[PDB]
């Protein structure tokens, strides 16, 4: 994980969001088609953010979207793309 | 006569080995092959008749090869013609020539 | 299906369409399965050689959220996010048809009730909605600081266009701005409408000069066909007839559009009557609730809607959606999504069903002059009833509270208004 | 109210209109007085000066007969009297607006129900009705001694104007009579209706050349507009297509009309989805009842009616009410009312929702040749689908019981036909 | 004879405290005064002649009723008009009279 | 001015329109203040009584950030943003209207150069945009896999219409896609345009019979006057020809706007031509850039676009922009600002200027499939041309890198082809 | 190239339109070969087999005169004629195109110019010109003897329909005959078009019956589309209203010119806007400068134009291209070229930008009585305007020099004027 996502990531938790994470190939990436990961359940930053270098490994070569969400309201709150397939 | 065809016309009747080539770089791009034919071929007329299936478990170009041969064997006298989707940019992306009368 | 129709950590984007569903499953469904199928009914239906073609993913409804319903068993509301790309641009009716077109007709479900929609801003925008909004309305009319008086002639049918037109200037005369239809008529044998409309028009046009002040009728145009309903409106319009009446439910949300169109081109202000409603609402526990229709009518376009004569919250919930241009989500009133109407004029809304003038303080605290109240006829109660009107306006504009001096405005307008005084007796 | 409005003894005038109500009053009111007040909301609703100068007696809502329901606690059906005059002539929307305007929304009911009415073979008169009719449609299309055959394209969305067609073509040359549009397409941004039209008119004229039987695709005309609507007819007439196809309660009934006319002044075939009728059925305690939205759709017009895959007595009752010209009053079947329609032509039923072809032979026993059969797809699934049908229409013809024989006679079908075997398969 | 205005006309003559206290709820609200004139009173009349500026630095009442001293004193056969306007909401929320010839 | 409009804090909004301004303030002017001062000029320009009768505050423009050109003196990027309320909707001439109407004149700026926009999805849904887009072209057009061929008749005055109708066919017989009018040429007195169309016309209609592939011109339709421009374009229609071919820089937006809707309409593919745009873009410190213009122009509507023969960088820049639906910044290719399309079609690029077909698997390469590549003229050098295009096609689809094999495709191409042979041997 | 575009011993015939360029070539390209082709790519391009059945040598651009600019290295001025034959009769759009289609991307030049062009009177007649003109609008206004008067309405954005007809009555009844819209104001959603007019028209019915003089507002009419934009006119000309007002950079020529046709077939007069206009001509070294569009312009079509606020000398030379029918060739005042209009009626030019009302003394005697001098206000100041208006047109024809007693003649009038006392106290 880069310092600039860490200090993003540490923003988001501070304030209470949740993190979310979503994939997509460089085609479907192209037409903004992007599908579920699997889902961060942790508050605590050492977790969230073993199970985000977890989920970017798992899934080498493709655009990865990191997203902050507010589960009261249920909306998005931050679009962010993390990793590219380069 | 002078009859000519959208994709490659203008080149030699394609080889099987070029036929192939092409149907690899179909499955490498992801675009599962259509085959469809037509006893003429109208510019006008958009649309042809599909063999019977588009094959989405292609894993290999020599079983679209082996439904062509089947399609020529019940149809020798008729066009024959590939054609490849994009399911994800939702457009055709190949469509050309196979056989001829 | 909840594989396929459920993820939990999806979470809407600003431009998706986000349907919120009131559902009883029927006993053996989980209630996670459920909202998987409502999902699945009006964003899928549903395999087919044909469904890969496609990109399944992009073309499919999401329920990102379900819980239960406070104090009630066997009950969740489903949340439900839709991609822009299924609906047409500016067709109400198109998204009524992917929504609730067939969703309603299945089976696992006991009883489902939509909610309320949260239509992206996105999608506000392909809506020109309402012709002329609130403040194009009060600026046309040039009455202001007030809400608005409105009666229905009765009986609902027999009186002759001439006799109708009576007691159409009688009511205007005696000191209401607005009149109207009943819903009913449109050119029953008994009167035709051309000449109900030459002889209420005339009416309107010498209250106007008796007065000086701007007056209206609410005239329907709804109509068996388009053509028709064009005809009526065109010649309400070369009469000079500064609103018309339509009936979109019956008639069609299509239709309803149309005339929007129409009158926002020439100019023509539009009331909207909302018969049929209590078909689809009056249920809580099935059909749709009245905020969707009234979001949906606003987006088709309209200036005027009967709000009802009064749950309190959820009237404030939807008036308020249709006045205010955003709202925030609350669950008190009823709202579950945060709305923006990207700066959309709001809609008038309209109080009926015996408004009862001793209740019009009541109404005017309830509602604000951002409202317009409608009786439910002699020229001197409507004298009475506008004083009353006028004195509440004036006790509330010094700083009175409305609430607990409502009487003693009554009586003290009643002193020097004997009109007023009369009708106080009553 | 009962002293003016209930009248037990009256007998209804052949130029009344009877409307039937089920309903449950709230607790207290007596069954009388809740059917008085049913019917004064819908006809004069409540005194003012005006009232005495008309005949009042004229126009009047008289409930004229009670009953309770069998096998049911406080829930009683009402019939109630309506007077010729109180109706535009042609008017389907307005029909609706008096029925069902308000009285839905009157607040001592607990549930109310409409259940069925007749009209007045006066009152039918004026209508254009189906714009060609069964028969008429029939010989239009050549398709003799059996019911039609349609596939509804999946999936709903997603598919390019050029797939969406060439899904078209296999359906339709694999023997269908009919390839539809989801109700829900008008003008999705990855599929403009023009394209979408230009496609499927080129693929069925292609398949008809293949064929050699008249080939047409229900294409939708539903537009947020009355413009876009005639312009999309208009265009699909200029590709001589035969058929097209509408969803009057989204859209609405002028709009529907308006179409109704257009087409029988243009001679295309017009089909009719019920999309949100569930909204309006599903309950058994309130909303209007299908049946009666299909009167209300064949007084509009239209050659097609969705009518469920199929309670199988009320299913019955109301197709045959919507096919023949006199129908019998019969509880059992829902058929009320006892209604003649002077010879004014029928419409097809349409059936849908995955029909199982094994189940096929039951739906030709319970709806005979006239009708239509959609199924929710490639060529030869179309091809078995059509030689089962020619099989069960021959069996039924013979004389074996199509009931006792389906699977048998499906079996010696799909001995000779491979397709139809494998679909058996399945 | 019977001519009224459109706010407020069914009640007496606004006497100099019934306008005070108008205006002075006007300003607890932000609105701030506007005063027109006309010798008429058309109801098809929107507009009428504006009171040399409009008292956007309004503090007390005072000033806006010596302000209509002055109108009346100037204009004293014609009908005179108070106005708010709702920068906020853009809306117009007051229009109503304060003398008559 | 700075106090106010520079919000350096301001966080965009998804509902602002956001524009970059490279901006070189007179010596003296401090960059902070330029950049307010451009925010102004585009928003406000400046107080009067009037001006506290609205709140300012909703409709200022901010600028959100500033920053120094990286290899330029005193060159700053500007980042702007918007309201959407500021623009009527779907009117792109509103768009440049507000943005570029007299920012260019502001005197305290030596240069201002615009770059780049960023539209808002809401913006974006108000416009129709291309009339069928790339799929949908190749679709009623029946070519895959490939980009297209074009040549422009030469030379580009004298031709006799019946001369001129020669060269096209001799053009497309000998195998392009498409010939093209030219810029200039709309009904010269030399060349009068009806009989210019009706001999073009029967020239494709001929051509499409000897070859059997789907043959079209690009007919230009730019009129001196918008009836005439109509009259042109139906008779276009009439003959049933597949595209035509507007000018817009110099005839404007609106006219091209109407045209694009006309169009979408009537079927009719629209191709663009970009003339006096060097008047604009070309020069690099001062102007609008292409970008800009062909956002503009495609939220307009039109399939078809140049982007010249080839800053390589800022060429992908632009073509991934007018194609694709979802783009991300890149300053290295000199997209500012992250965009989003939500499935609305793109448009094709064009490519012309001497295209050398020595150079064509540069070309390809360059940009794909998806695209067109004009010619600047015998049946055999257009066949030269089309088999070298083909060859390349092949050899890229075979693996085989483009940029180092180009010269030995050819000579393998021309071994079996002698017009190739021939056009190689030039 | 040279030796077939370059003729400097040719005399242009009468009937040859002229375009004068400003170049710098490129290093080591001499500037006679850089006319050669700057020549060339404006009418031939460039060989082909259909060559030699044209004549080329007809309608090839001749160079005919190159000269150095004098005190400048690197820029020369080039006269090039080009047959009649070239451009579309009555067609603006084309002979920009020709002329200044790709010329600027010609990669040969450094930087181009546009700087003039003899429109020859043959060429001049085709063309339908401004609706109106001075005269006819002096007549139709009932002004003569010193210039019009005009404020601009703000603030730019943010009123309400209703108070921005406010804010103009106020400004005419101050004493400016017109009003206007901003170039930034045709629809937005906030306030539409169509409360817009009706307001504004009354506003001017209103001050006309005041004042007695003619009165009224630019109205703004550019729209998306050009149906809209008829819709407009339309909508104008049923209220009564005088003038309109255009944006011919951002909706183009053919839609000005349909609108001066209209215009002139409706009796109501055109203002056009300039927006952009610094984006072509400002620069020093490049684009096209300002008269050519003003030319452009007065063939096209009207009445009204602005002129900025004011170099001189090429100012006066412009103003008079656009007022006066025969100009002489003028260096000095950027006039290259010798104008006989053919009689074609002049343009009323506008000056706006702060007008500063201290200087329209050396305004108007640098534009003389027929200009219409706009201001960027209440009716005070507008009134102190007039004063000085009439006070300087006394003064000059009694015999007074305005540059010298430009004070003394204001102070004078300010003296019996309070309102120009109070002005010239700010």
């Amino acid at each position: 994980l880069s310092s600039e996502v860490i200090t993003q990531v540490r923003s988001l938790l501070n304030q209470g969001y949740r993190i979310g994470t979503e994939h997509a190939d460089k085609r479907r990436f192209r037409t903004s088609s992007w599908q579920p990961c699997a889902p961060i359940q942790s508050t605590n930053e050492r977790q969230v953010l073993s199970e985000l270098e977890n989920c970017l490994s798992e899934h080498e070569g493709e655009y990865v979207r990191l997203l902050g969400i507010d589960t009261n309201t249920r909306s998005r709150v931050f679009e962010a793309l993390i990793q590219r397939p380069d | 006569k002078e009859r000519r065809f959208e994709t490659f016309s203008y080149l030699p009747p394609l080889s099987d080995r070029q036929i192939a080539a092409q149907i690899e770089y179909m499955i490498e791009q992801g675009f599962h092959p259509l085959i469809e034919f037509n006893e003429h071929s109208n510019p006008e007329e958009f649309y042809w008749t599909m063999w019977k299936l588009p094959l989405f478990d292609c894993k290999s170009p020599q079983q679209v090869l082996d439904e062509v041969r089947e399609c020529r064997s019940e149809y020798g006298d008729c066009y024959i013609r590939v054609a490849g989707f994009d399911n994800i940019k939702q457009c055709q992306t190949v469509s050309f020539i196979v056989h001829r009368p | 299906y909840k594989l396929t129709y459920y993820t939990p950590d999806y979470t809407p984007k600003d431009t998706d369409l986000l349907a919120a569903f009131r559902f009883s499953p029927q006993p053996g469904v989980p209630a996670d399965e459920a909202g998987a199928a409502i999902a699945a009914e009006s964003s899928t239906g549903t395999t087919v050689w044909t469904d890969l073609l496609t990109d399944m993913d992009r073309y499919k409804g999401k329920c990102y959220h379900i819980e239960p319903v406070q104090g009630e068993e066997n009950s969740y509301f489903a949340f439900i996010a839709y991609p822009l790309d299924l609906f047409e641009e500016g067709s109400v009716t198109n998204i009524l048809t992917s929504i609730v077109g067939n969703v309603f007709g299945f089976k696992a479900i006991r009883s489902l009730r939509l909610e309320d929609i949260r239509f992206p801003v996105a999608l506000v925008k392909t809506f020109q909605g309402p012709p002329h909004g609130i403040q194009v309305e009060r600026d046309l009319l040039n009455k202001y600081g007030r809400p608005m008086l409105g009666c229905t002639i009765k009986p609902k049918l027999g009186l002759s266009a001439k006799n109708y037109g009576r007691a159409v200037y009688e009511c205007l005369r005696g000191g209401l701005d607005f009149t109207k239809d009943d819903e009913n008529i449109n050119s029953q044998p008994f009167q035709r409408w051309r000449d109900r409309f030459l002889f209420v028009a005339d009416a309107i046009h010498k209250s106007q000069a008796e007065t000086g002040e701007i007056k209206g009728h609410y005239l329907n145009v709804t109509a068996p066909t388009c053509e028709e309903m064009m005809k009526r409106a065109e010649f309400a319009k070369e009469l000079g007839m500064p609103i018309i009446m339509h009936d979109f439910l019956t008639a069609g949300f299509t239709a309803n559009t149309t005339l929007a169109k129409w009158c926002r081109d020439n100019g023509v202000l539009l009331h909207i009557h909302r018969a049929m409603h209590a078909v689809i609402d009056r249920q809580r526990n099935h059909g749709i609730h009245f905020r969707v229709l009234a979001k949906c009518l606003r987006l088709s376009g309209g200036d005027h809607l009967h709000s009802g004569t009064v749950d309190k919250a959820s009237t404030l919930g939807f008036v308020d959606l249709m006045r205010e241009d955003h709202i925030e989500a609350d669950r008190s009133r009823g709202v579950f999504f945060t709305q923006d109407w990207a700066s959309m004029p709001g809609v008038l809304p309209v109080a009926s069903g015996g408004i009862h003038v001793w209740h019009m303080p009541a109404l005017v605290e309830i509602f604000g002059d951002d409202s317009v109240l409608q009786f439910g006829g002699n020229a001197p109660g409507a004298t009475a009833n506008r004083v009353a009107l006028e004195a509440c306006v004036q006790a509330r504009n010094e700083g009175r509270d409305l609430y607990r001096e409502g009487g003693d405005i009554l009586r003290e307008a009643g002193k020097w208004s004997p009109e007023l005084a009369a009708a106080l007796d009553l």
